[PDB]
RNA sequence: UCCAUUGCGACAACGAGCGAGACCCCGGCCGCGGGCGCCGCGGGACGGCCCGCGCGAGCGGGAGGACGGCGGGGCGAUAGCAGGUCUGUGAUGCCCUCAGACGCCCUGGGCCGCACGCGCGCUACACUGGCGGGGCCAGCCGGCGCCCGCGAGGACGCGCGGAGCCCCCGCCGUGGCCGGGACCGCGGGCUGGAACGCCCCCGCGCACCAGGAAUGUCUUGUAGGCGCCCGCCCCCACCGCG
């Protein structure tokens, strides 16, 4: 029936994470779906020496992972738990996008 | 303040504690010639004892003088708190009292003569002339 | 002997090792014209207005 | 090197301290104490009883400085 | 504390929304990592900053710059203008300029003619052309091998 | 209101006043106290519990429907360590003279409890706001 | 005009001029905020500071050491109580005796080892006045350091020195002993 | 000619390739869309216009424009070094050790010990300043209320929130003084099984008056000054990344 529903995406790819979603929108588009928030990037950090013996010039190796996602709790109780597990079928298989639906 | 010509008691040279305080210079600063008082105790001590903290200490009076020794001796009659003492406590009497200039020489003298009967180990690094904390002596301080 | 003032005209360019020096072709605005050259420290620049305490000299 | 007294004992605070003044028109705390030869709070306090008594007013007050000038001249 | 960037602050939802409307004209003014917003209302004449009148804000030495672009043209048309100015950001000068900025921008959208608002500009523009204009350049960033941008740690060759 | 005249003569204005009233009253403890860590000596002026007060009632005020914590106003005060022979350190001020402050104030309806810490009750808000306007001329 | 740009709101800029051709062009004494501070990044062209403001530059050169370096702000009110001081003693518009001062200082020749057999050199405009104004300020730096009068009053008493030609100031002496030095080795 | 084997134009050479560029991240202007939280997709700048030159590529000046001529970073050719690393690893050849063990574990101590030489740094030698009261604005990002305690800290309960420099008012007044805070003596607390570790309070108040021969770094939001978070971390940052 109603359960104020929510759906969340998380994944690293900006790509498919931004592709994935023009498909949500588009099975959502007669139950009502709309905008998601799209959420500030969390830039992980890390800092490395270049060198396992600390030889030479002190050079520092910068890798980052960033960690995009989006919301679509537009749903919310609007949609039934019959077609919820409609809204997880239709949708594409992504190898890594993960998601999650709470109330 | 608010003071141009000199007062006619003018005492241009104080004395305390066997210390000489000049009188021409501030009052709660000048106190702190005498080894014991600084300026937290100073601007405390004369407040109990009424007395203005921002006159020169050629202006003072006989009777706010003595009134000052007085809380300068036995300070906790006179409501100063007992953390603020600077010996907040005693190893013989255990109570807490404030000593000064005639006898705080033997203050680290006479606790020196304890630390060495005991052979404690703070007490050998003050014979030898080395650091008491720890203190790396590698290369700080060379002589 | 008086230090007159000069207007600049033609600049020859710098004329030194590690450069500073300009070399220059001046000439005198008090109604004199005399195309002579001088030598000249800093930046510099067309009509520019220059003060010669040597009213003849030479360098080349 | 150089010792300044902090109050006048007599008569200095009148008869010249409060007059050599007199005879300027513009004056600053430290030109009078490298003038007068005392310290800066003397010059400090005798310029507040001056401008009380009126003669002298202020152009620029500031914490840093304080300019005076003699209007009465 | 404030971003300047935020949704509240851009689209100054503080104010409460039966005076929201009467206000108009939007501008925009910044310098560095502060963002100056500005609405604008025809009234009798008025300014504020942060909720504080025009005058009494403290820098103190820079008040005249905060109010150039007023006494550069006449008070004629600054007196049919109010104005409620927030800002937030970095730094009291950045703000300055940023809230004069703004007040320029403001004041030239205002005029609602064409030819008079580009005569406005040929006159403003003579003087300071940072006040309409934006100022670019930002702070940079720093590399590992020095403690600055720039600056590189001491070298002993021996 | 308040917001149309410097905090400089307010403050003081204000101190006198809550003075003469007796709305505040200078505990034993304000004899010997430095406020804050990071200071080093002591308060030099005689009635510097007032001026507290007032800056601090400002500060109420201008926060309107907010609540402000006794610590909240703590890092408002704080200043700078130095001497140490390492680089400076920032400190909070002390929290006991406020926490007194804002009781005394409290037992005067002049400032109402919230659900966290308390902002300005109506009745201070219009103290506040009248005495700005008596001092506005 | 439809504004008059008076400094401090209390010194008209409307009547001032360098009686010397020499730099006449290259001292910026017409447009002026009504305070010393601009942003504007002068010195990012070449010649681009030869408008900058006089005045400005002025108050850019008395934080120079370490201890002072960022702070603009003090630098205005130590120039405005310095005018205040000259109007005071002279009773003219201080800008004219600021300019006389520039004027007087920078020197006409200098020794360079061109191409040591240094030989004696003519110098460019700019480098006059920028000359003229770092011996200024830091002729009134050295005064103030451990002395107790305030260093607006040094910086004053620069001035007047230096627009009354006195080779009594710092900036005069120097000027004197580059010149002659220079004559030394033409 | 170009910062560049980057290009124009020749020649017993003809025709290709790698590196350079292009490329990727970030920021400044504009548009669309969406929006719990400002975050996704695109336009725009190209030596393009004018004037000088030069066959030529390309150099000088002037405009208009958010920005004008390699804006800051990442990637990094061929060949090479007896450069460092067997103490980073279920990466490893050969040696040495293998039942009084160099295996694994437990209790203590040590790596900090100091007549001396120097390498990167931190604090200062003061009035362009020190102390007290007050006003006030940042970003990588971010957790707060009440009550005791001078302070550091402590008992409770819930989800809520940002600074130094600086400006204003006063005191100090050239005195190694209210600059300086090393060293040392009582005391109150925190972490931890365990203080030799770390904080706060009273007291004492070392050298230091701008530093020789020598030497290092730097061109716009740059040097310099001012502070704020992360790393390893039971406690602690004068260090390093930002």
């Amino acid at each position: 029936m109603h359960q104020k529903y929510t759906i969340i995406v998380v994944g690293k790819d900006l790509k498919l994470v931004e592709r994935y979603v023009k498909s949500i929108v588009k099975e959502g588009r007669a139950f009502g779906i709309s905008g998601p928030c799209r959420a500030p990037v969390r830039r992980l950090t890390i800092t490395t020496r270049k060198s396992p013996c600390g030889e030479g010039t002190n050079t520092w190796h910068r890798f980052e992972l960033r960690m995009y996602k989006r919301t679509f709790w537009v749903t919310c109780g609007g949609n039934d738990i019959s077609t919820i597990l409609s809204k997880t079928v239709v949708i594409p298989g992504i190898q890594v996008t993960v998601e999650v639906e709470e109330p | 303040m608010t003071t141009i010509v000199q007062p006619n008691d003018y005492r241009d040279l104080l004395r305390m504690f066997n210390t000489n305080i000049q009188g021409k210079v501030v009052l709660e600063c000048a106190l702190v010639g005498i080894k014991g008082i600084g300026r937290r105790f100073a601007n405390v001590a004369l407040k109990k004892a009424n007395i203005d903290v921002h006159k020169r200490a050629g202006e003072l009076t006989a009777a706010e003088e003595d009134a000052l020794m007085k809380v300068l001796e036995d300070p906790l009659s006179h409501g100063i708190p007992a953390w603020m003492l600077n010996r907040n406590n005693d190893f013989e009497s255990g109570k807490d009292m404030h000593i000064l200039v005639n006898t705080i020489a033997s203050t680290h003298r006479a606790d020196l003569e304890r630390l060495r009967k005991t052979r404690c180990e703070r007490g050998v690094r003050h014979h030898h002339n080395l650091k008491v904390r720890g203190q790396h002596t590698k290369s700080t301080g060379r002589r | 002997p008086e230090p007159i003032n000069a207007r600049v005209i033609e600049v020859l360019g710098r004329t030194s090792s590690r450069g500073g020096i300009t070399q220059v072709k001046v000439e005198f605005m008090t109604g004199e014209k005399r195309q002579i050259i001088r030598n000249v420290i800093g930046p510099v620049r067309k009509d520019d207005i220059l003060v010669l305490m040597e009213s003849e000299r030479e360098a080349r | 090197k150089v010792d300044y007294p902090t109050l006048f004992a007599d008569e200095a605070a009148m008869n010249e301290a409060l007059k050599f003044i007199k005879n300027s028109k513009c004056i600053t705390h430290t030109q009078i104490c490298e003038r007068l030869r005392v310290s800066v709070a003397l010059a400090k306090r005798v310029m507040r009883q001056l401008v009380k008594s009126g003669d002298f007013a202020i152009v620029s007050k500031s914490s840093r400085m304080t300019i005076f000038k003699n209007m009465t001249k | 504390m404030a971003k300047g960037n935020r949704r509240d602050l851009l689209e100054r939802n503080d104010i409460e929304v039966r005076e929201r409307d009467k206000y108009t004209v939007h501008t925009l003014g910044k310098k560095k990592n502060s963002v100056a917003v500005a609405f604008v209302k025809a009234g009798k004449g008025d300014i504020l900053v942060n909720n504080v009148p025009l005058a009494l804000v403290r820098p103190e030495i820079l008040r005249t710059k905060v109010s150039e672009p007023i006494m550069i043209l006449g008070e004629s048309l600054f007196k049919g203008l109010d104005m409620n100015i927030k800002v937030a950001g970095g730094g009291h000068v950045s703000q300055i300029y940023a809230v004069r900025q703004a007040i320029s921008r403001g004041v030239l959208a205002s005029v609602k003619d064409e030819a008079a608002r580009s005569e406005l500009r040929a006159k403003l523009v003579s003087y300071d052309r940072q006040l309409v204009v934006s100022d670019p350049r930002r702070c940079e960033a720093k590399k590992f091998g020095g403690r600055g941008a720039r600056a590189r740690r001491q070298k002993s060759y021996r | 209101s308040v917001t149309r005249v410097p905090a400089d003569v307010f403050i003081n204005s204000f101190a006198a006043h809550l003075k003469n009233r007796g709305i505040i009253k200078c505990p034993a403890f304000t004899d010997y106290v430095k406020t804050g860590v990071s200071r080093q000596y002591a308060p030099r002026d005689a009635d510097w519990f007032y001026i507290k007060a007032a800056s601090v009632i400002r500060h109420f005020y201008i926060s309107g429907s907010h609540s402000i914590g006794v610590a909240g106003l703590a890092r408002k005060y704080s200043s700078l360590q130095k001497g140490k022979t390492t680089p400076h350190h920032t400190k909070r001020a002390s929290c006991k003279v406020i926490r007194s402050i804002v009781s005394q104030f409290l037992g005067q309806k002049l400032l109402i409890a919230g659900e966290r810490g308390r902002h300005i009750s109506p009745n201070g808000r219009k103290m506040v706001e009248d005495f700005a306007e008596g001092l506005q001329k | 005009m439809s504004l008059e740009v008076a400094l401090f709101n209390k010194w008209p800029l409307t009547d001032v001029k360098c009686q010397d051709e020499s730099l006449e062009a290259y001292i910026s004494i017409d447009n002026h905020s009504f305070v010393p501070h601009s942003a504007g990044r002068w010195s990012a062209k070449r010649f681009r500071k030869a408008k900058c403001p006089v005045v400005e530059r002025l108050t850019n050169s008395l934080m120079m050491h370490g201890r002072n370096s960022g702070k603009k702000l003090m630098a205005m009110k130590t120039v405005g109580e310095a005018f205040e001081l000259i109007n005071l003693y002279t009773g003219k518009n201080p800008v004219q005796v600021l300019v006389d001062a520039v004027a007087n200082s920078g020197p006409r020749e200098d020794s360079c080892r061109i191409g040591v057999r240094r030989q004696s050199v003519d110098v460019s405009p700019l480098r006059r006045v920028n000359i003229g104004i770092y011996n200024i300020a830091t002729g009134a730096r050295k005064a103030a350091f451990r002395k107790v009068r305030p260093f607006a009053e040094c910086l004053a008493e620069e001035i007047m020195n230096a627009a009354a030609g006195a080779d009594k100031s710092y900036a005069i002496s120097q000027r004197n002993s580059v010149e002659r030095i220079a004559v030394s080795n033409r």
